[PDB]
RNA sequence: GGAGCG
């Protein structure tokens, strides 16, 4: 069955990349797809996305520009303090000067550049560069 | 797919963008509160209600006119059967089959159809019993299975 | 008498501007014979000017919830009626709603689905359309950070509303602080 | 009424049925099929083939040297227009089968380095344009309904078989290039016989 | 049609037409109701005005309805 | 690429692909670089054009043509082609 | 020169 709608959404966005798709659509929506593709949105790393209400769950279509290398998410969602980050970035991030991974914290969801500037740790949803 | 099966069937019904009535649907709540009781007294279960309603009385969702499904409507006339119709049915089956193995021994088939049905009585009341829709000391029970239904 | 044609909340005193809506809406329960019988229950709790663009205002008057479906049955008529008396304005119906906030941590107080902040400002945008009856929703995401809704509208109601789509995304904005812009699908 | 340039190419393309495509079509040509018929045969949108014309001669016409264009067919009824389409355009026409490693080979008598390669049909053709993706050589072909766009940087959408199909859509072709060199004047006309490009059987 | 030769977002008419009602960008049934009494066009009761089928009611040849 | 003075630190900057954004590399044989020459009112070739780069990937894909004809549908739009 | 990691 559906257990991560998030990796379905990230998957089929990194397959439609690969493919030179300019469009794609993911299906269900969720507020956690949403408040990550703006993490990627705010990056440059994805155009315009739109989502379609349709009285269930929602769809997103993404515009896609190119620029996006790879997207996952981390499953489970381990725990990760503030001290623990270089770690999980040396890890999955392609080098330490591009590339960010997502974290859901009590503060809200963001890249974990902008959680050592708060001091916030929390949990693994994915990474993307 | 399918519980018990390998089936990947997906039809299904379409509900509407539009949650209102239609402008020439002009039967009020209250008329169509009604009828659904009317009909529960007949003994129908609310998806045969629903059914009559939509091919009978063009209401396509009663959720449009009255704001409630069916089984709301009729247990606040306390007029819910005690067992959940889709529970029912399945009691209603499992009977069958073990009436019909009873005189045939030796069809293995039908045998192990009625460990699927059994098992989906079972895996139903346990939620049933979760929610409090069942008495906390309800068991299904094979030997006076068949006084419940029918 | 015309002071009973407002109720507003607290018993508060109305202003300078609700004593002249509820002032219109006296003339027209005895004026016009078509309104004489619905007017009769008929009443508001407040009334706002907003300005639209262009020097234009719309008049937003909100109504108790317990008679917000009276008001539809005679919605259309009445619009007409407040519009010349108030000429040059929009008059615009929207039923009172509570939003209670989100209880707290650990919290065992529960909150009926009506109340939240996201079903009021659905609700909203339901009764700020009438007559037309939406029919999809869009919510884009720009690249900047900002996002826009855009909201279809049935094609059938297009007469009473196509000269209206301005104060509508200026009304909503005020009561919601987001963009909407309205449309019509080909048919 | 006076035709304008693009009625009476069409007008010329209908009468040598250059928009009768096959009864199947290859889905990255659906884009320029218009209508299929209950005969079960596609109708090529012609109004799509003039664009596509179009858009070939401003890349024939940007190449500064027109011996760096090789116009090939290796069926017999192009054979014909290939060697008119170069006589005029300036082109190095190469009629008949492909030698493989002309592309590749540098050490072999034929060996070639063109800029751009102009063939008749992708599906015949396809030595010639599985050998260009070796050397960042671009290519324009006529493609018919049911070709593969496979290497196919400019596809004009046309029935490729016909000999009358062939002749004009090179005939066409030849006179846009030179219409856009300011060589001869505009217009639909032009003072070469088309039926100079037509298969001349034995 | 090649997928970027394609608006997700603004598909044609006619091509939504003929998509599953579950898989178009907002589903949408098939179904209706017509009148003769408001009949369901696949009814699964006899009203004989129609006769159910495994898809859309039979209706009747004698009869006319009107699509609502 | 940028030293943290400011100098350049790469041998050279490859083209990006004008459909797919990627990026050619040395060996991408199968890449095609096209001009598009631009006209007058007259409809004579003025020595100007739209230069396109395409990578092998998408020219071994068959969906050049398709990637060419909106790339060129949006352009010719801009530079006052028709 | 083409094909194959060989
Ligand atoms: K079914
Ligand atoms: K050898
Ligand atoms: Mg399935
Ligand atoms: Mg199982
Ligand atoms: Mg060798």
């Amino acid at each position: 069955v559906r257990v991560s709608v998030l990796n379905d959404a990230l998957k089929s966005m990194y397959n439609a990349e690969k493919a030179g798709k300019a469009q794609v659509e993911l299906r269900p929506s969720s507020k956690v797809i949403i408040k990550f593709l703006i993490v990627m949105q705010k990056h440059g790393y994805i155009g315009d996305f739109q989502y379609v209400d349709d009285h269930r769950v929602g769809k997103i279509v993404v515009e896609l520009n190119g620029r996006l290398n790879k997207c996952g998410v981390i499953s489970p969602r381990f725990d990760v303090g503030v001290a623990t980050i270089e770690g999980w970035t040396a890890r999955l991030l392609p080098s330490r000067q591009f590339g960010y991974i997502v974290l859901t914290t009590s503060a809200g969801i963001m890249d974990h550049e902008e959680a050592r500037r708060k001091n916030v740790g929390g949990k693994v949803l994915g990474f993307f560069y | 797919g399918r519980m018990h099966s390998r089936g990947k069937g997906i039809s299904a019904s379409a509900l509407p963008y539009k949650r209102t009535p239609p402008s020439w649907l002009k039967i009020s709540a209250p008329d169509v509160e009604d009828n659904i009781c009317k009909f529960a007294k007949k003994g129908l279960t609310p998806s045969q209600i629903g059914v009559i309603l939509r091919d009978s009385h063009g209401i396509a969702q009663v959720k449009s006119v009255t704001g409630s499904k069916i089984l709301r409507i009729l247990k606040a006339h306390g007029l819910a059967p005690e067992i959940p119709e889709d529970l029912y049915h399945l009691i209603k089956k499992a009977v069958a089959i073990r009436k019909h193995l009873e005189r045939n021994r030796k069809d293995k088939d039908s045998k192990f159809r009625l460990i699927l049905v059994e098992s989906r009585i079972h895996r139903l009341a346990r939620y049933y019993k979760k929610t409090k829709k069942l008495p906390p000391v309800w068991k299904y029970e094979s030997t006076t299975a068949s006084t419940l239904v029918a | 008498t015309s002071k009973q044609k407002i109720h507003k909340d607290k018993a508060a005193e109305p202003s300078e501007h609700e004593v002249s809506v509820g002032q219109a809406f006296f003339d027209l329960e005895n004026t016009n014979q078509e309104l004489k019988s619905e007017l009769k229950d008929l009443y508001i709790n407040s009334a706002t000017q907003i300005d639209v663009s262009g020097n234009r205002k719309a008049v937003v008057i909100h109504v108790p919830y317990r008679l917000r479906k009276a008001f539809r049955k005679v919605h259309v008529r009445l619009v007409r009626e407040l519009e010349k008396k108030f000429s040059g304005k929009d008059v615009i119906f929207i039923a009172t709603r509570r939003i209670v906030r989100p209880p707290k941590r650990g919290s065992a107080a529960q909150r009926p689905r009506t109340r939240t902040l996201t079903s009021v400002h659905d609700a909203i945008l339901e009764d700020l359309v009438v007559p037309a009856e939406i029919v999809g929703k869009r919510t884009r995401y720009r690249v900047d950070g900002s996002k826009i809704m855009k909201v279809y509208l049935d094609p059938k109601e297009r007469n009473n509303t196509e000269y209206k789509l301005e104060t509508f995304s200026a009304v909503y904005r005020k009561l919601s602080g987001k963009d909407v812009v309205f449309e019509y699908p080909i048919t | 009424r006076t035709l304008s340039t693009k009625e009476a190419d069409i007008q010329m393309m209908l009468a040598a049925e250059v928009h009768l495509g096959t009864k199947n079509c290859d889905f990255q040509m659906e884009r320029y099929a218009f209508k299929r018929r209950n005969d079960g045969i596609y109708i090529i949108n012609l109004g799509k083939t003039w664009e596509k014309l179009q858009m070939a001669a401003r890349v024939i016409v940007a190449i500064e040297n027109p011996q760096d264009i090789i116009v090939q067919s290796a069926r017999p009824y192009g054979q014909r227009a290939v060697l008119k389409f170069a006589q005029y355009t300036g082109a190095h026409a190469i009629a008949g089968r492909h030698t493989p490693g002309t592309f590749t080979n540098q050490l072999q008598t034929s060996y070639s380095e063109p800029r751009l390669l102009i063939l008749t049909d992708p599906r015949t053709d396809h030595q010639p344009i599985k050998e260009a993706a070796l050397g960042n050589i671009p290519t324009i072909a006529f493609c018919d309904t049911d070709s593969p766009m496979r290497y196919v940087d400019i596809g004009i959408p046309a029935n490729n078989k016909g000999k009358h199909s062939i002749g004009v859509l090179f005939w066409i072709l030849a006179r846009m290039v030179l219409q856009m060199r300011g060589a001869i004047n505009q217009g639909p006309k032009w003072d070469v016989m088309v039926d100079l490009f037509f298969y001349r059987e034995p | 049609v090649l997928p970027n030769d394609v608006d997700l977002l603004n598909p044609p008419a006619e091509h939504e037409k003929k998509k599953h009602k579950l898989k178009r960008l907002v589903q949408s049934p098939n179904s209706f109701f017509m009148d003769v009494t408001t009949v369901f066009s696949h009814s699964q009761t006899v009203v004989v005005l129609c006769q159910p089928t495994g898809g859309r009611a039979r209706l009747i040849e004698g009869c006319s309805f009107r699509r609502k | 690429m940028q030293n943290d003075e400011g100098q350049n630190m790469d041998l050279y900057i490859p083209r990006k692909c004008s459909a797919t954004n990627r990026l050619i590399t040395s060996k991408d044989h199968a890449s095609v670089q096209l001009n598009v020459g631009h006209l007058d009112e007259s409809g004579v070739y003025t020595g100007q054009f739209t230069t396109y780069a395409l990578c092998g990937f998408i020219r071994a894909q068959g969906d050049a043509d398709s990637a060419m004809d909106r790339l060129w549908q949006k352009k010719k739009a801009e530079v006052g082609q028709q």
